[PDB]
């Protein structure tokens, strides 16, 4: 199918093209850490008016 | 005053690591043989000197590079409008923690930091501050920028630095060598980088500079000779950056040895 | 205490999420995978992705630099970010493939050639100085030269007295 016909001559004839594929992913970031006071202290009960 | 630089302000590139390569960057470097204005505070001792106050602008960075054996210098703070509305920036290293803090007070114009720099009182009296209104953020690190040794005492250090303002971030370079004790206008010609420590995610627009100086609470020994009390000899310099191209070189291992100006004569170019 | 459902304290957090004109700091929790070495994979880091085979090499970087360039101004090296450990990146295998035909008119049987491999990327095996040949017996003999190969290696459609492409 390369040659395009259906007789093919004495040779060597480069053809395809062997490839590896990926398979799975790795996300890797730092250690969390920082956590912010987010929240007010336990909620502390003592609240303001 | 003024004098020449022969080859310095020369700061690392991004984190990027390159071995044995010829890379070339734009970037606000420091042009080599340039002026430098020298604006120390002459004496002191023995002769009561003018304190040197230099209100003098940011102009897209300052090469700042003292030698000295006890700290001397504390503060860098900048500002625009330094009267009512200007965010301070406070990069004062003593030798408890940061002062770190661009809360919003009422900004003075002190060139010293309080006073008395005698062991009777603590580092540093924040007599500055007048009245604080509303924070916005404080780093206060325990590593100080500030690091010097002491030990043998005739041989001085220099600390460089290099501020530029970027434009949500504020960069900041420094580095220490043990320079031996020799005659002020006698920078030592050689290269050295500077190494990248903090950086801080700042969104002021600075125009203007104004340091502060103020002298350790840890007095040695009386420093009688030429390298002790470092009262009297300061070595306040400031140097303006601007775009040029410079080519680095790389060694085996990460660090750079030597740098082109890349417009110094034809020579250069050639190169 | 003593109340109705219409008494009831409500102490509410307001909460004002404010994104303005400068460096942007609340932003969202990350999570992370582990770290499967020796294979060819897809890797996202914190600002470089790509694909490839993660190994280990014995380089030494200043604590600072996290990325890592090339002569040909590629990612080559990287860095663990929660491990501090010095990766080194590969490109995943790849080739080129050939065909040998002897003839058509001869017979039928022909042979492969993977260029860039050392026959372990995917029966006669035989490793040669431009891939592997599949298909094919070394003879320790010397004939003349039919079909070229490679690095002085020829192949021609012999008898082994059935017949098949021998190699020398």
């Amino acid at each position: 199918c390369t040659l395009k016909s259906f007789t093919v001559e004495k040779g060597i004839y480069q053809t395809s093209n062997f490839r590896v594929q990926p398979t799975e992913s790795i996300v890797r970031f730092p250690n969390i850490t920082n956590l912010c006071p987010f929240d007010e202290v336990f909620n502390a009960t003592r609240f303001a008016s | 005053a003024y004098t020449n630089s022969f080859t310095r302000g020369v700061y690392y590139p991004d984190k990027v690591f390159r071995s044995s390569v010829l890379h070339s960057t734009q970037d606000l470097f420091l042009p080599f043989f340039s002026n430098v204005t020298w604006f120390h505070v002459i004496s002191g001792t023995n002769g009561t000197k003018r304190f040197d106050n230099p209100v003098l602008p940011f102009n897209d960075g300052v090469y700042f590079a003292s030698i000295e054996k006890s700290n001397i210098i504390r503060g860098w703070i900048f500002g625009t409008t330094l009267d009512s509305k200007t965010q301070s920036l406070l990069i004062v290293n003593n030798a408890t923690n940061v002062v770190i803090k661009v809360c919003e007070f009422q900004f003075c114009n002190d060139p010293f930091l309080d006073h008395k720099n005698n062991k009777s009182w603590m580092e540093s009296e924040f007599r500055v501050y007048s009245s604080a209104n509303n924070c916005t953020f404080e780093y206060v690190s325990q590593p100080f920028l500030m690091d010097l040794e002491g030990k043998q005492g005739n041989f001085k250090n220099l600390r460089e630095f290099v501020f530029k303002n970027i434009d949500g971030y504020f960069k900041i370079y420094s580095k220490h060598t043990p320079i031996i004790v020799r005659e002020p206008e006698d920078l030592p010609q050689g290269f050295s980088a500077l190494e990248p420590l903090v950086d801080l995610p700042i969104g002021i627009n600075i125009t203007r500079f104004q340091t502060l100086l103020a002298l350790h609470r840890s007095y040695l020994t009386p420093g009688d000779s030429s390298s002790g009390w470092t009262a009297g000899a300061a070595a306040y310099y400031v140097g303006y950056l601007q775009p040029r191209t410079f080519l680095l070189k790389y060694n085996e291992n990460g660090t750079i040895t030597d740098a082109v100006d890349c417009a110094l004569d034809p020579l250069s170019e050639t190169k | 205490p003593t109340y109705g459902v219409g008494h009831q304290p409500y102490r509410v957090v307001v909460l004002s999420f404010e994104l303005l004109h400068a460096p942007a700091t609340v932003c969202g929790p990350k999570k992370s995978t582990n770290l499967v070495k020796n294979k060819c994979v897809n890797f996202n880091f914190n600002g470089l992705k790509g694909t490839g085979v993660l190994t280990e090499s014995n380089k030494k970087f200043l604590p600072f630099q996290q990325f890592g360039r090339d002569i040909a101004d590629t990612t080559d090296a990287v860095r663990d970010p929660q491990t501090l450990e010095i990766l080194d990146i590969t490109p995943c295998s790849f080739g080129g493939v050939s065909v040998i035909t002897p003839g058509t008119n001869t017979s039928n049987q022909v042979a492969v050639l993977y260029q860039g491999v050392n026959c372990t990327e995917v029966s006669n095996v035989f490793q040669t100085r431009a891939g592997c040949l599949i298909g094919a017996e070394y003879v320790n003999n010397s004939y003349e030269c039919d079909i070229p190969i490679g690095a002085g290696i020829c192949a021609s459609y012999q008898t082994q007295t059935s017949q098949s492409i021998i190699a020398y």
